[PDB]
């Protein structure tokens, strides 16, 4: 506590370049995020895409996070037991892309972005563990 | 408005 | 030191060591039990007269876990002659493998065989690796199943994966039948084996099917001879190309399905607009049922006709594509970066079999 400490816990091991804790109920807003990166700028529109009823459109269209274009790999966000979505960013001109996981809790989304060459698997496991702790806390 | 207080971190190993 | 690579198919298992350029062991995916203790592989097939033969993998998916376990035991102890507790193990899986299966493979590796580490990779993804790419669509066709698998930066996209139950065994079966309709008899189990060799040796994919059909009726130019083990000589004509035509026309087998070419397009079309060009540009063929001559050209033609007129299309059909899965696995498990991706035993101990869901995709 408070939420910034969650961001430092998440960034501690050095695998990640970005993290965010985002409230998705009511009026959605970011509760903590690493400054000067991408997640710190997600919008309520971006959030509602993530958690909404339309779970197919984002395959052909992609979706965005803080303006960063990403492709959807796996969608289990609304599933009991998994509560996760895996994504890969899109880039232009041969610039590196990165893996992303969003995890959903009772009140929050947890968002993690890997550094270059970090496997989606490490990121998913990590974001999942943190979500799982939050669900266990009634969050 | 404002966000809730954060719960305690998961103990470490 | 060395990781192991195990590629389990409906028909054939391929096993070896990461680093190697070929699987050290290739053998039939069969477990035999005395008709009234257990043999696996080539020995089961030899003693098939006095055994009940089981095929624990069906359409890429495990349907008998006790049998599977025996294959794995056999793989480790008899074919590779290693002790599984000393090697990290890369295993392969079918696209769209049920979650419970994935957990079960994990649990068996860690609890039965004591593997120090393991990973499960989708088969078609490994084929992309072997061709040197990270993004593309894989068309994998083996003995029991076909799949089209779009891949982005190493990650398959399940939403767009398509399955076709129409593969090598059906082709073999169809050959048996059209030859029988031609006069010669083929129905038994040893007949089937002969026909499978005919298929593997003399079949091909026609570029324009209706033209080949006329060509074969106009002259006996596309006629090839085959000597049976019985000594005798038979002649096969348009069957050569009618058999593999079933991949493009599954009506030939009484299937309502789309053919491989159309299911490739259909999969691509379910993908993110931004990658569709990269898919079209990297259509990779893999599996044994892609070994037919003429196949790549036929695919090029069929997709070019479904694509936008400006779309660049490239079919990659390596000469080593029969073992594109294993090879890819060998390549992957050898990377320094793959070491991050293992499920460790400590991780299994910590999380259980459901760890595979977080870590392997
Ligand atoms: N040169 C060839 N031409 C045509 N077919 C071939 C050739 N070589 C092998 N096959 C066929 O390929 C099939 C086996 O291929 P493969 O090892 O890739 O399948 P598998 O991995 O056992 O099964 P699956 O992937 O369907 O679970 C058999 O049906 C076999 O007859
Ligand atoms: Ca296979």
């Amino acid at each position: 506590a408070g939420w910034n400490a969650y961001i430092d816990n998440l960034m501690a091991d050095g695998t990640c370049q970005d993290a965010a804790i985002v409230g998705y109920k009511d009026s959605p807003s970011v509760w903590a995020a690493v400054p000067g990166k991408t997640f710190v700028n997600i919008t309520p529109a971006e959030v509602g895409v993530l958690v909404g009823k339309d779970r197919s459109s984002f395959y052909v269209n992609g979706l965005t996070l803080g303006g960063q274009k990403c492709s959807v790999i796996r969608d289990s966000l609304l599933q009991d037991g998994e509560f996760s979505m895996d994504l890969r960013t899109k880039s232009t001109g041969g610039a590196p892309t990165f893996n992303v996981t969003v995890t959903k809790t009772d009140k929050t989304l947890v968002l993690l972005m890997g550094k270059e060459g970090v496997h989606g698997g490490l990121i998913n496991k990590k974001c999942y563990e943190m979500a799982s702790h939050l669900r266990r806390s009634q969050y | 408005g404002g966000p809730p207080p954060a719960p305690p971190l998961p103990a470490a190993q | 030191v060395q990781a192991l690579v195990i590629d389990n198919g409906s028909g054939m298992c391929k096993a070896g060591f990461a680093g190697d350029d070929a699987p050290r062991a290739v053998f039939p995916s069969i477990v035999g039990r005395p008709r009234h203790d257990s043999y696996v592989g080539d020995e089961a097939q030899s003693k098939r007269g006095i055994l009940t033969l089981k095929y624990p993998i069906e359409h890429g998916i495990v349907t008998n876990w006790d049998d599977m376990e025996k294959i794995w035991h056999h793989t480790f102890y008899n074919e590779l002659r290693v002790a599984p507790e000393e090697h990290p193990v890369l295993l392969t899986e079918a696209p769209l493998n049920p979650k419970a299966n994935r957990e079960k493979m994990t649990q068996i590796m860690f609890e039965t065989f004591n593997t120090p580490a393991m990973y499960v990779a989708i088969q078609a993804v490994l084929s992309l690796y072997a061709s040197g790419r990270t993004t593309g669509i894989v068309m994998d066709s083996g003995d029991g199943v076909s799949h089209t698998v779009p891949i982005y930066e190493g990650y398959a996209l399940p939403h767009a994966i398509l399955r076709l139950d129409l593969a090598g065994r059906d082709l073999t079966d169809y050959m048996m039948k059209i030859l029988t309709e031609r006069g010669y008899s083929f129905t038994t189990t040893a007949e089937r084996e002969i026909v499978r060799d005919i298929k593997e040796k003399l079949a091909y994919v026609a570029l324009d099917f209706e033209a080949e059909m006329q060509t074969a009726a106009s002259s006996s130019a596309l006629e090839k001879s085959y000597e049976l083990p019985d000594g005798q000589v038979i002649t096969i004509g348009n069957e050569r190309f009618r058999c593999p035509e079933a991949l493009f026309q599954p009506s030939f087998l009484g299937m309502e399905s789309a053919g491989i070419h159309e299911t490739t397009y259909n999969s691509i079309m379910k993908c993110d607009v931004d990658i569709r060009k990269d898919l079209y540009g990297n259509v990779v063929l893999s599996g044994g049922t892609t070994m037919f001559p003429g196949i790549a050209d036929r695919m090029n033609k069929e997709l070019t006709a479904l694509a936008p007129s400006t779309m660049k299309i490239k079919i990659i059909a390596p000469p080593e594509r029969k073992y594109s899965v294993w090879i890819g696995g060998s390549i992957l498990a050898s990377l320094s970066t793959f070491q991050q991706m293992w499920i460790s035993k400590e991780e299994y101990d910590e999380s259980g079999p459901s760890i595979v869901h977080r870590k392997c995709f």
